[PDB]
C-alpha cells in the first residue's frame, strides 16, 4: 500500500498568517494527489485535486503543491472559516489511502466566557435524576475548568464536560458542564453555583441560583 | 444542486448485517465511480471500497476485503454497500463520494452512521433549559434543550426547525457511566423578546422513532412552579 503521512498533525494561527502543511508518499504517485478540507462533524470538501488545481469555487488562498514523493498545501491569509482538519489522498494507485490528517486552529485574542447557569427542569425531576447545566459562552482559548458548589460544597467526580469546536466566524469556543445528582439529593440543598475560572478572567466568575427561589 | 444522500444506517449487533444506500441527483451518473469514506469516531477518514463507472470492477480496503460487497443500479442512480460479519472497528459515519477517474473525489454526501453494538437502541428524553429572570449579558439571554439518556448517535436537534440557526450551540455527545450518551443544545437570543418569540428544540433521533418538540419558555421565578 501507498502510505501517505502529513506533517504537523496539528498547528495554530492566526488570521491572516500563512499555514503550509505537508504530505508525503511512501511511493512516488506522480503529480496525483487530492487535498480535502472537513469541518468537525461535517462532509469533506475537495479543494485540491492532482495537486496542483483548485476545485471550481474554491478560494485562491488554497494553493497546492509538489510532485512524486513530496506535496504540499499551502493556506496564505488564513481565514477564521479555515478552521478545519485537512487531508490528502492518493489518487495514482489502488487501494486509495488518505494521510492522518492535519488539524487547523485558528489563533485568537484572550475572549472571556459568558456564564449562564440552567436549574433542572420541572419535568427532568420527576425522573429521579437532576441536571444543572453551566453554560460557558464564546471564549478562547479552549482551556477552562468549571468549579460546581452545592451548598459552598465543593463537588467532584458528579460533573461531565462538553466543549464545542471552534466556530468558523468569531473563532470562539462554548463548554457545557453537566452536573448529575439523585432528586434527593438535589432536593435536600439550596445554594448551587458554577465557578467557572478561565485566562481572561482576573478572579473567577461564578453563578448561581437557589433550588427553590427560581 | 449536486446531491448525495446517505441511508439505511443505525444500530447493528457485532456479526449482523445492513445495507448503506446512497441516491445522486444533480450529476451525471453513468460517467461518476462512486466511492464509500467511512470515518470512525475520534479517528481519521479511512477509504473502504469503491465501484468503476460502468459497474462491475470494484475494489475494497483490505480491512473489510470479503465481508462489505460494493454495487451500483445505474438505473435508479444508487449506489451500494451491503455490509456483512460487521465488527466493532466497522462502528463509523459512512459517506458515499463521486471522483472522476484520478481526478479525486468532488462530490460528497452527508454521511450516514453505523454503531457497531450488542447494546439495545433507547430513546432520548428532551428536556428544556429555561432562560432566568434576569440573563441581562447586555440584552441577550441564553436558553437551551436538554437530550439525555439515548442510544446510539447520533441526535439532530433544530431550533424552531431550522428557522433559528444563529447562536446556535449543539455540543459534542458525553458517554455517561450508565452506557448511554447526553448532550444540550443551546442558543441566545434577546432577552427582550423572550415573551414574544416562541422557542422550540426539535429532536430526532433516528435508532428510535423519536421525535419531540419541546417548547421553552421562561417561568414566574417569583414564587417558582
Amino acid at each position: 500500500d501507498i502510505q501517505m503521512t502529513q506533517s504537523p498533525s496539528s498547528l495554530s494561527a492566526s488570521v491572516g498568517d500563512r499555514v503550509t502543511i505537508t504530505c508525503r508518499s511512501s511511493q512516488r504517485i506522480m503529480t496525483y494527489l487530492n487535498w480535502y478540507q472537513q469541518k468537525p462533524g461535517k462532509a469533506p470538501k475537495l479543494l485540491i485535486f492532482v495537486a496542483s488545481h483548485s476545485q471550481s469555487g474554491v478560494p485562491s488562498r488554497f494553493r497546492g503543491s509538489g510532485s512524486e514523493t513530496d506535496f504540499t498545501l499551502t493556506i496564505s491569509g488564513l481565514q477564521p472559516e479555515d478552521s478545519a482538519t485537512y487531508y490528502c489522498q492518493q489518487s495514482f494507485w489502488t487501494p486509495l489511502t488518505f494521510g492522518g490528517g492535519t488539524k487547523v486552529e485558528i489563533k485568537r485574542t484572550v475572549a472571556a466566557p459568558s456564564v449562564f447557569i440552567f436549574p433542572p427542569s420541572d419535568e427532568q425531576l420527576k425522573s429521579g435524576t437532576a441536571s444543572v447545566v453551566c453554560l460557558l459562552n464564546n471564549f478562547y482559548p479552549r482551556e477552562a475548568k468549571v468549579q460546581w458548589k452545592v451548598d459552598n460544597a465543593l463537588q467532584s467526580g458528579n460533573s461531565q464536560e462538553s466543549v464545542t469546536e471552534q466556530d468558523s466566524k468569531d473563532s470562539t469556543y462554548s463548554l457545557s458542564s453537566t452536573l448529575t445528582l439523585s432528586k434527593a439529593d438535589y432536593e435536600k440543598h439550596k445554594v448551587y453555583a458554577c465557578e467557572v475560572t478561565h485566562q481572561g478572567l482576573s478572579s473567577p466568575v461564578t453563578k448561581s441560583f437557589n433550588r427553590g427561589e427560581c | 444542486e449536486v446531491q448525495l444522500l446517505e441511508s439505511g444506517g443505525g444500530l447493528v449487533q457485532p456479526g449482523g448485517s445492513l445495507r448503506l444506500s446512497c441516491a445522486a441527483s444533480g450529476f451525471t451518473f453513468s460517467i461518476y465511480s462512486m466511492n464509500w469514506v467511512r470515518q470512525a469516531p475520534g479517528k481519521g477518514l479511512e477509504w473502504v471500497s469503491s465501484i468503476g463507472s460502468s459497474g462491475g470492477t470494484t475494489y475494497y480496503a483490505d480491512s473489510v476485503k470479503g465481508r462489505f460487497t460494493i454495487s451500483r443500479d445505474n438505473s435508479k442512480n444508487t449506489l451500494y454497500l451491503q455490509m456483512n460479519s460487521l465488527r466493532a472497528e466497522d462502528t463509523a459515519v459512512y459517506y458515499c463520494a463521486g471522483s472522476q477517474w484520478l481526478y479525486g473525489m468532488d462530490v460528497w454526501g452527508q454521511g450516514t452512521t453505523v454503531t457497531v453494538s450488542s447494546a439495545s437502541t433507547k430513546g432520548p428524553s428532551v428536556f428544556p433549559l429555561a432562560p432566568s429572570s434576569k440573563s441581562t449579558s447586555g440584552g441577550t439571554a441564553a436558553l437551551g434543550c436538554l437530550v439525555k439518556d439515548y442510544f446510539p448517535e447520533p441526535v439532530t436537534v433544530s431550533w424552531n426547525s431550522g428557522a433559528l440557526t444563529s447562536g446556535v450551540h449543539t455540543f459534542p455527545a458525553v458517554l455517561q457511566s450508565s452506557g448511554l450518551y447526553s448532550l444540550s443544545s443551546v442558543v441566545t437570543v434577546p432577552s427582550s423578546s423572550l415573551g414574544t418569540q416562541t422557542y422550540i428544540c426539535n429532536v430526532n433521533h433516528k435508532p428510535s422513532n423519536t421525535k419531540v418538540d419541546k417548547r421553552v419558555e421562561p417561568k414566574s421565578c417569583d414564587k417558582t412552579h
